[PDB]
RNA sequence: UGAAAUGCGCAGAUACCGGGAGGAACGCCGAUGGCGAAGGCAGCCACCUGGUCCACCCGUGACGCUGAGGCGCGAAAGCGUGGGGAGCAAACCGGAUUAGAUACCCGGGUAGUCCACGCCCUAAACGAUGCGCGCUAGGUCUCUGGGUCUCCUGGGGGCCGAAGCUA
């Protein structure tokens, strides 16, 4: 397993019904590909810099995760089949390069 | 025809012609002018003076729709450009903002021979 | 003018989510600022541009802006 | 890739004595490892010509080591190449 | 466009907003920068993978260098089979210019440029400088390691220059 970072952007016009249904279709896929989930964050709603899928905002998931590398592309493929799932960006984790001490 | 009190002036400066087109604030055009719509034809449409006259004509036709003020939006570099702008400003028509929105590839399509030169 | 680096404290410039910080490294036209302006080390500026390009795809940062009063 | 647990296991597995990290037998062993990973990779990525050079160098360097060994100790040569299955 | 004309436009073009399709290429960052043996490599992500640098000075023990032939790689154009084709564009079809204009300029435009597989194997394939090793002042700018981090010490890219060499 390598450590990764999974950013998901969602439809900003959802309700508990779908939102929470998505969030677990996600958990199923994450699990179904071998993704232990360390940290997680959710700033949720936020103003996009340009419209994604016609809509001026997005809902932001971020998961830190350890998981087997030979599948991480497969996982990502699965995540974006969904329609209210608009952006998936899976990223290798990285020691924070800092500046100004 | 309709009364719209403000909207957009879209200037399209090119090395061959300035064309000024005026729209409602959703972007549907009210009126339009160009160096050709004025007297001029051929190389003279390019002049800054052509620009002034078109800016002024198109601003007049627009005040016929009861236009009072515009958001200006410029595109292309061209002799007539700050001149086309200076016209609008001093036309009765009030200019709220000015904005360069010249479209530019994030390098994409091969140019024609003439515009490659930077090769 | 004055360097963008000099106007900030510490910050992880691997951090492709900190749009508040990132955004001062862009111009009024959303263009990545050159080092002359950003005041960065070569190595840093490399890492920056990379994470700026990430924010952009994430929707968090602009690829472009339009120039106001010109 | 080749993770150092995988790799250490291959150094132990050869190594004339405990602590032998260099040496003809180990070196050939390691090289044989990589050659095989890298032969596997190019079986799929026919187009990966740059990598393929890496192979040529590895192969030659291995052949070079074995030439050395077979000259010094013809026994632990026949032993190494048998233990790895090669050069026939 | 020098100026024009061909051309497109009342089957409504140009300019403006909204939606969709596709093809190709990645702006700022970007450098006097980096990587590769060369050709050559530039959006972002993941997987696979080649090289290479520094520190420790732990291991092997001359295992080295070069290399006819062989084998492999090898920009563009070109070829074969099959896709694809937005933009550009040999040929070609037109408009200008000209004494003429089989050109330079403008308007069209097929191959091609794109992908896969297989050929071709060339070049101002240039540093116009074969590879490896040791030796012989410095100064200055730059990329990238390590240190006791004012300064010292590796690896790489430039500039000025000791000795010396050079028509
Ligand atoms: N950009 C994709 C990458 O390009 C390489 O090659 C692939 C693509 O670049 C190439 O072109 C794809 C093509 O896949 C697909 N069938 C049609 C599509 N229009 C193309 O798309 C891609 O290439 C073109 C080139 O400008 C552009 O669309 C764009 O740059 C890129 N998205 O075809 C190859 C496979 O079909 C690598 N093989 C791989 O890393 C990856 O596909
Ligand atoms: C330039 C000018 O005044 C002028 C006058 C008479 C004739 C022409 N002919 C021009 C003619 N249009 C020419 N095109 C040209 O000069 N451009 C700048 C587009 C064309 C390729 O044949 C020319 C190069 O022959 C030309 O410059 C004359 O040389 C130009
Ligand atoms: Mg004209
Ligand atoms: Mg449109
Ligand atoms: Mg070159
Ligand atoms: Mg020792
Ligand atoms: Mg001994
Ligand atoms: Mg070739
Ligand atoms: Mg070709
Ligand atoms: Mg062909
Ligand atoms: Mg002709
Ligand atoms: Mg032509
Ligand atoms: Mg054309
Ligand atoms: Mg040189
Ligand atoms: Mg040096």
């Amino acid at each position: 397993m390598r450590r990764y970072e999974v950013n998901i952007v969602l439809n900003p016009n959802l309700d508990q019904s779908q939102l929470a249904l998505e969030k677990e279709i996600i958990q199923r896929a994450l699990e179904n590909y071998g993704a232990r989930v360390e940290k997680v964050e959710e700033l949720g709603l936020r103003r996009l810099a340009y419209p994604i899928a016609k809509d001026p905002q997005g809902y932001f998931l971020w998961y830190q995760v350890e998981m087997p590398e030979d599948r991480v592309n497969d996982l990502a493929r699965e995540l974006r089949i969904r329609d209210n799932v608009r952006r998936v960006m899976v990223v290798k984790s990285q020691e924070p390069f800092l500046a100004n001490a | 025809k309709r009364q719209v009190a403000s909207g957009r002036a879209y200037i399209h400066a090119s090395y061959n012609n300035t064309i000024v087109t005026i729209t409602d604030p959703d972007g549907n055009p009210i009126t339009w002018s160009s160096g050709g719509v004025i007297g001029y034809k051929g190389s003279r449409k390019g002049t800054p003076y052509a620009a002034q006259l078109a800016a002024l004509d198109a601003a007049k036709k627009a005040m016929a729709y009861g236009m009072q003020s515009v958001d200006v939006i410029v595109r292309g570099t061209g002799a007539g450009r700050e001149q086309a702008i200076r016209a609008l400003q001093a036309s009765g028509l009030q200019v709220k903002s000015i904005v360069d929105d010249t479209p530019v590839p994030h390098n994409g399509c091969r140019p024609k021979k003439k515009f490659r030169k930077a090769s | 003018k004055a360097k963008v680096k000099a106007t900030l404290g510490e910050f992880d410039l691997r951090d492709y989510r900190n749009v508040e910080v990132l955004k001062r490294f862009l111009s009024e036209t959303g263009k990545i600022l050159p080092r002359r302006r950003t005041g960065l080390s070569a190595k840093e500026q490399r890492i920056l541009a990379k994470t700026i390009k990430r924010a952009r795809i994430l929707g968090l940062l602009p690829f472009t802006e339009k120039l106001v009063r010109k | 890739p080749i993770t150092k647990e995988e790799k250490q296991k291959v150094i132990q597995e050869f190594a004339r004595f405990p602590g032998d990290t260099g040496s003809t037998e180990v070196q050939v062993a390691l090289l044989t490892l990589r050659i095989n990973r890298l032969s596997e990779h190019l079986k799929v990525h026919k187009k990966d010509h740059h990598s393929h050079r890496g192979l040529l160098m590895m192969v030659g360097q291995r052949r070079r080591l074995l030439r050395y060994l077979q000259r010094e100790d013809p026994e632990r040569y026949r032993a190494l190449i048998e233990k790895l299955g090669i050069r026939g």
